[PDB]
């Protein structure tokens, strides 16, 4: 798709050394343009990496490094760390037709080796002002886990449910684990005539449950 | 140095125009070669357009040529984009990127990004309801209290707490997508429990895209 190819992934372990390609025509990085790169940490905006092929912008530590040779460029990591795990951009100028600027398709960087990390849940009923407006929001938020895997069920009482259940897909905090969050939506009568509700969240084999009753107001 | 602002998100009508606002500070506009690259959501990053130093010119991509124009005013030290005969397509988060025009390079400092929403839903802002602390959200000397940021559009919503006077534990989740087609996110803070009684914690929601701010006071389940 994009102008430049790049692998759309990459994975190392922590203090190895990985390269990310990226591979031009005769028309950009084979006609001597400068390439340079660009790393988007999870949740954050694109910001330069390296540039004019090999060069470390201030702040960038010396284990990034960068290479041209032919119509290809490389960006090497060294010593990688748990920190580095971010999407990749290379990009150049390509003489086509015009002036141009071209980029890469992006690599998604893994951290191999991370150790599993059990899901921190916390439950909230619904709040008196939303009851008043007649609706009730069960919400259930699953935060700190990895790997990024998780399965949301709910029971009402004992007894499984799943209408009025959203529950969005995990994605990486800035920690490298992972977020979720789950939605159940009830009328306040169906909050008010059962004994309780529960969310119950399975991560790589073992379960955290938290439960709400309509009877506390602890 | 250079740093960049744009204008904020919202939703336009397919077959609609947008017009993307960023003002530069640190340096004046000439002395910058602008440009704009767009990332739609959960891909990757595409030129739009930008000033060539080399021939003291702004070009456009060829896929945008016809439909884009980029102005600035340097008065004012503001560059704009505008993008016409809106599509899906062109939901996407528009950038404003820069790099000193004495250099080849055209996006050394990155904008904050502007969600435009291509759609014909109409915005919505969101209703906000407090999420009280309980012995249920405690864990001993910390406790946990939020915000539930209920049925809005389009996206984004941001959360801060007490002002940005907290952010240690502070933790905004993404939102969900619901049957209705509106979104929903919530906002959570771990606080001391010890605190409870005393302290006022309030969530403070923006929602540009309806010109709706909101501060929440959240207090304990009574």
């Amino acid at each position: 798709q994009s102008v430049l190819t790049q692998p759309p992934s990459v994975s190392g372990a922590p203090g190895q050394r990985v390269t990310i390609s990226c591979t031009g025509s005769s028309s950009n990085i084979g006609a001597s343009y400068d390439v340079h790169w660009y790393q988007q940490l999870p949740g954050t905006a694109p910001k330069l990496l390296i540039y004019a092929n090999s060069n470390r912008p201030s702040g960038v530590p010396d284990r990034f490094s960068g290479s041209k040779s032919g119509t290809s460029a490389s960006l090497a990591i060294t010593g990688l760390q748990a920190e580095d795990e971010a999407d990749y951009y290379c990009q150049s100028y390509d003489s086509s037709l015009s002036y141009s600027v071209v980029f890469g398709g992006g690599t998604k960087l893994t951290v191999l080796g991370q150790p599993k990390a059990a899901p921190s849940v916390t439950l909230f009923p619904p709040s008196s002002e939303e009851l008043q407006a007649n609706k009730a929001t069960l919400v259930c938020l699953i935060s700190d886990f990895y790997p990024g895997a998780v399965t949301v069920a709910w029971k009402a009482d004992s007894s499984p449910v799943k209408a009025g259940v959203e529950t969005t897909t995990p994605s990486k905090q800035s920690n490298n684990k992972y977020a979720a969050s789950s939605y159940l939506s009830l009328t306040p009568e169906q909050w008010k005539s059962h004994r309780s509700y529960s969310c119950q969240v399975t991560h790589e084999g073992s379960t955290v449950e938290k439960t709400v009753a309509p009877t506390e107001c602890s | 140095q250079v740093q960049l602002v744009q204008s904020g998100a919202e939703v336009k009508k397919p077959g609609a125009s947008v017009k993307v606002s960023c003002k530069v500070s640190g340096y004046m506009l000439i002395e910058l070669s602008m440009h704009w690259v767009r990332q739609a959501p959960g891909k990757g990053l595409e030129w739009m357009g930008g000033f060539d130093p080399e021939d003291a010119e702004t070009i456009y991509a060829q896929e945008f040529q016809g439909r884009v124009t980029m102005t600035e005013d340097t008065s004012t030290d503001t560059a704009y984009m505008e993008l016409s005969s809106l599509r899906s397509e062109d939901t996407a988060v528009y950038y404003c990127t820069t790099g000193p025009a004495v250099t080849n390079r055209p996006a050394d400092y990155w904008g904050p990004g502007t969600l435009v929403t291509v759609s014909s839903a109409s915005t919505k802002g969101p209703s906000v309801f407090p999420l009280a602390p309980s012995s249920k959200s405690t864990s001993g000397g910390t406790a946990a209290l939020g915000c539930l940021v209920k049925d809005y559009f389009p996206e984004p919503v941001t959360v801060s707490w007490n002002s940005g006077a907290l952010t240690s534990g502070v933790h905004t989740f993404p939102a969900v997508l619901q049957s209705s087609g509106l979104y929903s996110l919530s906002s959570v803070v771990t606080v001391p429990s010890s605190s409870l009684g005393t302290q006022t914690y309030i969530c403070n929601v923006n929602h540009k895209p309806s010109n709706t701010k909101v501060d929440k006071r959240v207090e304990p389940k009574s």
